RNA sequence: UACCCGCAGAAGAAGCACCGGCUAACUCCGUGCCAGCAGCCGCGGUAAUACGGAGGGUGCAAGCGUUAAUCGGAAUUACUG
RNA sequence: GAGACACGGUCCAGACUCCUACGGGAGGCAGCAGUGGGGAAUAUUGCACAAUGGGCGCAAGCCUGAUGCAGCCAUGCCGCG
């Protein structure tokens, strides 16, 4: 059972390209359900007019996926006159299909946390020069450390350090999705207008 | 008598001119390294186009010392400076292809026969 | 314009440079096929155009154009460039010779074969 | 040995480029702003002499296109001007 | 010696390539061929000094690998196919 994430995008094209994207997405879903694979919709950001979608993301779950995909991956071309401008001459409209990447999202283990007890660096008083309530939770793979000394109860300091480590790793887990969406974005301008793997002619929408 | 921070000259053509010793190998709390001992060095200044570049950490073998080497008959051979030959950090074989200056027969062994053969004169 | 002015400073000749400077006094300058792609022409034309990136021996870099129909070139390869400029492919000053240190001829061309490097189709 | 004298047979040797205009020379079949691009102006988005093949013409040929490269046309460093 | 401070003459220093018992020694194709390399690209480790005349000698003789020249190549050009 393989997992594939694919993106269908209009590139940097007009409303005709958006309409072609919608039609190709519908045909792709119909063919996938015929082939027996399941799916879910992730993003369906709309275009600018009615029945015009800009880009869509698909989650593919099934078996023998690398054979179903290799007849779709690439550039899909629709040969037909523009329906929004009745006298435009351009006849070929190209849309792109790409294969995306996913991370290894794992729940936070607590067994990866190391605790150090040391002296709270104040100015300071002679009791805080003793107190080893400064708790340092260090995450051994990532090396990220956070210190908690808010309370003079060391159990609460340990709990606060663990909670802060949770929070701060939940900002290293959150700057990876943005970093990979910066990579998803490039696919929009990476569409190449030529060498079509599939061709649909007219409104009859015959495959070729 | 070669310690850490000791500055040695270079007796081959690997490209380096001055090195500085950063470790004496082969024991705990070792103080000194004599003729025939391996040391860990760093390159301090070199020629513009050579096999090694400044700041690299690498191995070496001691060849010439001012302190000298004793012989069974009680004699001693001194020199006017400290020199070493650069070796590979992994295989411990000389990097260059030519040896300058004399050497001694404390290097006569299965490990430094290439150095002995390349040396122009052996004391 | 007067004779006194022209003897105090004579007529200055106009200096002209070439539009294929990377050839460096040579009809060809050797380079490696670093990376191969297709680009799209600007107004008013529209197609896909086949090119290749090339690295010069002196440390520079150029871009070449693949003519004919069908090209079998990949990266990690070394070609040459003959000359000739394509405008609406902004930044392309050279044409690949059909068979220059990596390339082959146009498949099943039948006339004007000398320019596209097709060997003689002989009955 | 240059060269001089006999043998056989068209044999053992005809190919190459461009082609809308500049510039001598454009019809068709395939395709459809795709495949194809030059020296410039510019062709191809269903009717193409500008693309490919066929074909055709024209002109050359032990050579054509590209530079390294020059001069000219350029009176576009102009004393002649 | 007349002659530069010197191609194949001398001495010293230097880098590179070789022979050695380790003490020490030898060498310079930008002469004709040739090899490796570089290139986008250019010939065969051929012969007769028979001639030239440099050269050296009275000369024979010979360096001669410049010369006479070869073999090869569409390289520039010329005339041939
Ligand atoms: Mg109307
Ligand atoms: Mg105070
Ligand atoms: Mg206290
Ligand atoms: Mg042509
Ligand atoms: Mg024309
Ligand atoms: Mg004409
Ligand atoms: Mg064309
Ligand atoms: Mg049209
Ligand atoms: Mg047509
Ligand atoms: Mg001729
Ligand atoms: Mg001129
Ligand atoms: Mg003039
Ligand atoms: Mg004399
Ligand atoms: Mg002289
Ligand atoms: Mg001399
Ligand atoms: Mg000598
Ligand atoms: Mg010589
Ligand atoms: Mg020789
Ligand atoms: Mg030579
Ligand atoms: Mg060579
Ligand atoms: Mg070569
Ligand atoms: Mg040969
Ligand atoms: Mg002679
Ligand atoms: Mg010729």
């Amino acid at each position: 059972m393989e997992e594939k994430i694919i993106q269908i995008t209009a590139g940097r094209g007009p409303l005709e390209c958006q309409w072609v994207v919608a039609k190709v997405l519908k045909t792709f879903l119909q063919e996938a359900t015929q082939a027996g694979i399941s799916y879910t919709i992730l993003s369906r950001e709309e275009g600018d007019a009615n029945l015009t979608v800009k880009s869509v993301t698909l989650q593919l779950k099934g078996k023998e996926l690398a054979s179903f995909l290799k007849t779709w991956l690439g550039t899909v071309c629709w040969v037909g006159k523009s329906t929004f401008r009745k006298f435009h001459q351009r006849s070929n409209w190209y849309i792109g299909v790409f294969e995306l990447d996913q991370l290894q999202r794992q729940l936070f283990s607590e067994r990866d946390v190391q605790f150090q007890t040391t002296r709270s660096q104040g100015n300071g008083g002679q009791n805080v020069n003793k107190v080893n309530s400064a708790v340092r939770a260090t995450h051994l793979p990532t090396g990220i450390s956070v210190l908690a000394q808010d309370s003079r109860s060391q159990l609460d300091n340990k709990k606060l350090a663990l909670a802060r480590l949770k929070e701060k790793l939940a900002e290293m887990e959150l700057q990876q999705l943005a970093e990979q969406a910066q990579n998803h974005w490039n696919n929009h301008t990476q569409v190449q207008r030529g060498n079509p793997v599939r061709t649909f002619k007219g409104t009859d929408f015959k495959s070729t | 008598m070669i310690q850490e921070q000791t500055m040695l000259n270079v007796a081959d053509n690997s490209g380096a001119r001055r090195v500085m010793c950063i470790k004496v190998l082969g024991g705990s709390h070792r103080r000194y390294a004599g003729v025939g001992d391996i040391i860990k060095i760093t390159i301090k200044e070199a020629i513009p186009r050579g096999k090694v570049k400044k700041g690299d950490v690498l191995k070496a073998v001691v060849v010439r010392t001012k302190k000298g080497v004793r012989r069974p008959d009680g004699s001693v051979i001194r020199f006017d400076g400290n020199a070493c030959v650069l070796l590979n950090n992994n295989s411990e074989q000389p990097i260059g292809t030519r040896i300058f200056g004399p050497v001694t027969r404390e290097l006569r062994s299965e490990k430094f026969m290439k150095i002995i053969s390349l040396a122009p004169e052996v004391l | 314009a007067t004779v006194n002015q022209l003897v105090r400073k004579p007529r200055a000749r106009k200096v002209a440079k070439s539009n294929v400077p990377a050839l460096e006094a040579c009809p060809q300058k050797r380079g490696v096929c670093t990376r191969v792609y297709t680009t799209t022409p600007k107004k008013p034309n529209s197609a896909l155009r086949k090119v290749c990136r090339v690295r010069l021996t002196n440390g520079f870099e150029v871009t070449s154009y693949i003519g004919g129909e069908g090209h079998n070139l990949q990266e990690h390869s070394v070609i040459l460039i003959r000359g000739g400029r394509v405008k609406d492919l902004p930044g392309v000053r050279y044409h690949t010779v059909r068979g220059a240190l990596d390339c082959s001829g146009v498949k099943d061309r039948k006339q004007a074969r000398s320019k596209y490097g097709v060997k003689r189709p002989k009955a």
